[PDB]
């Protein structure tokens, strides 16, 4: 459990590294110069950042998507890992299917 | 010693020319060469099949 | 001044441009030199027109493919009439297809002895870009 | 310098190249080097002008594929007239037709003596990478 | 050398092979091996530009459709002046059909002697494969 | 070895062969047995480069059908100056046809004398399946 | 054997047969059956690679219309030299095109004598369905 | 004076004509020319590298 | 391709002629052949180790 634990989380942590922002990919056509093509290629590395950017008309851009989905299985397998630790440490009464509240003698 | 016989009169697919027939060939466990074509050739027996010691 | 009266002379040779450019004697027997220079400013001039988009205008240096457009545009231009089906005149056509090429992207202006020729800056243009929170704070 | 006067000699013998060479002497006698060296600088400027966006400008090593390309462009450039139909106009629009496939990635530039082209690094770019949490911490 | 002076006598008879070599000498007495080495090397270096985004360029056998193929291309490069109607320069064009089919992936290929050509690597890449929790742990 | 001298002197008659075949003799006294082994080996190498993604190279047998377009196209090769209107180039322009419906699986390759030839694995790959559960446990 | 020597005489004349099969003896004398049956061979050939992916290839009758289509093949392949106009080119162009109809599913092989003719089973595939619990349990 | 340079035998990659190979040119930490050649002249050595003081 | 050479201008053993020096970087890693021999000239490499692949 705590592998799986560990795999989640850090999983989780790139995905939401890589959120954000779109992936975009420039297109240049025959007869592009090197000078030309680093430029294209910071005006996409910094278009994310920067609102508006303008290109020649034969030169495209691109916007792919980049991670589109949820953090609910990484979530539930976190869960399930640190239940089955709490039950195997402590028991599944208490800690993991918790008790819950209610007084008396 | 090579294991692998097939003595019991068994039927076994080998292909002769555009059709695959009853014919008992090679019939070993064994493979070294014609492995491409002893498949299509060693296709297990549709009969009794009983395995000798050969030796050979 | 992508090519001069001694590279007219070299690629079509000093007789015709000698018959070519002396319009007062016939026959001829010398170069103008006035003619020729408008000629060329011509070329210069369509090519620029070409050229404007993607390079700086006052080029520092003159590339050799341009010096061959310049020297096939001046001499179609040293023609007073020009008929379709002359063979200079579908020189000249190939030449601004070239350049047309050139302007559209699909063509890349070469070498002009050994460094590259000066792209402007239209690609570069950018906002500025805000990523505040992402300097290392 | 993709080609020199004896690959042209060698492709279109030497007579051939003292006749479309030799302006001055009727008939020719001896074949112009400075013409011939014209000729072969326009063709290797086109052949530029077409391989600039995919491969080095001043290449260490001249492949065969382009050295045929400059003998037949040089050849084609020799001559003051050209009309449509003539033979070498075709060999020219051919050998054009090869350079453009080789630039629009249809045609690889082959191996020069034993070694392959140096492409230009216009593929190579991507941002950069950013995958923190991954680096076995 | 995917075809040699034996293979173009063997093909076009030597007769021809001296009467289109043959360039110094009227009648031809001998075959010229300098302009008949040229021209197949500069049919080779066609058929490189042809085939080299899918199979290794330095060849260690030759398909008999390439000694073909090359055959063909030489001596169609023997001709100093080719026209468009020349069944010559038609069998070139057929040649050139079949290399670009090949090229295109619709064409393999065939045995040199009695093993396969080698294509290059191009298609094997893929990424790497993490498939981690899937090892029989 | 798709056809021998014998498939071609039956299919166009001894003469024919003869005429065609001896390039050093006028009349022709024999048939030169070396250029029909190089014209046989050229059209066997192009129906292999037509018929390499189907099948196995090294036939250990040969289809009727396979027989016809090898001569065919042996004959047409036998031609050293083949014109586009010349009845042999459109028997073998539509053997060639033949030859690329099979390519393209319009048409299938007959029997060779009573069996079926011999497809390659090229459609029988897949991944290998994975159906653990399901093999009554 | 879809046709044999009489057939062809009977469709054609025993004069014509004679007149195009008898190669060595002018005027014609006999009809020589190599000739004849190396040409039936071919046509038959020709029919199998059209109607392989359909029926069985050993067929064990053949039907009528296959007598005809391997008849006019046959007479077709009697001819060395064949040119486009020539109508016995345009019967054997629609016979073709009635074999590739019937390929194509757009013309049943019709009856031998009184039995259908035997087609493959290559529609009959289904993977072999799974339906318990509707046995009747 | 100049800070930086490599004289350990360290490989560093020099581009001759067209390719990279292996030889000790510039080897310097301060630039003032030729930065767009030099970036590929000067890519940070493969083996042990250490500085001294040419001061030049 | 060569998987190693460890040279940086020292060998591990290089023992002839009953002498065993250190020199000539003959510093291999791979079972191509004379493994048992690779063990004695190998296994000591007393200085510092530079791995450069020839790509051999």
């Amino acid at each position: 459990p705590y592998l799986f634990r560990h795999y989640a989380t850090s999983d989780l942590a790139e995905m939401l590294e890589i959120y954000g922002l779109p992936i975009r990919l420039g297109k240049y056509p025959p007869g592009t110069a090197d000078e030309e093509k680093a430029t294209l290629l910071r005006a996409v590395t910094g278009l994310g950042h920067a609102a508006a950017g303008i290109i020649p008309e034969t030169m495209a851009i691109d916007f792919q998507q980049a991670a589109q989905g949820s953090s609910d299985p990484f979530l539930a397998m976190m869960r399930q890992s640190e239940d089955a630790i709490s039950k195997a440490v402590l028991g599944g009464t208490l800690t993991s299917t918790t008790s819950q509240s209610g007084g008396g003698a | 010693e090579v294991e692998g016989v097939f003595v019991r009169a068994t039927v076994e697919r080998r292909c002769r020319a555009g059709f695959c027939f009853d014919k008992e060939g090679q019939g070993f466990a064994d493979g070294v060469l014609s492995d491409e074509q002893l498949e299509a050739l060693e296709s297990d027996p549709l009969l009794k099949v009983e395995r000798c010691t050969f030796s050979g | 001044s992508y090519c001069t009266l001694a590279d007219l002379i070299e690629q079509y040779s000093e007789q015709k441009i000698r018959e070519v450019s002396d319009r007062v004697n016939k026959p001829a027997t010398t170069i103008d030199t006035v003619i020729v220079d408008r000629a060329i400013a011509d070329a210069d001039s369509e090519i620029d027109l070409h050229l404007h988009g993607r390079y700086q205008l006052p080029l520092a240096s003159v590339p050799t493919a341009l010096k061959r457009i310049a020297c096939g545009l001046a001499y179609a231009n040293l023609h007073i009439v020009l008929k379709e089906e002359n063979p200079v005149y579908k020189t000249a056509e190939h030449l601004r297809k070239l350049l047309s090429g050139i302007a559209n992207g699909k063509l890349s202006l070469a070498l002009d002895a050994d460094g590259k020729p000066a792209p402007v800056a239209n690609t570069v243009q950018i906002s500025e870009g805000r990523n505040d929170w992402g300097a290392d704070w």
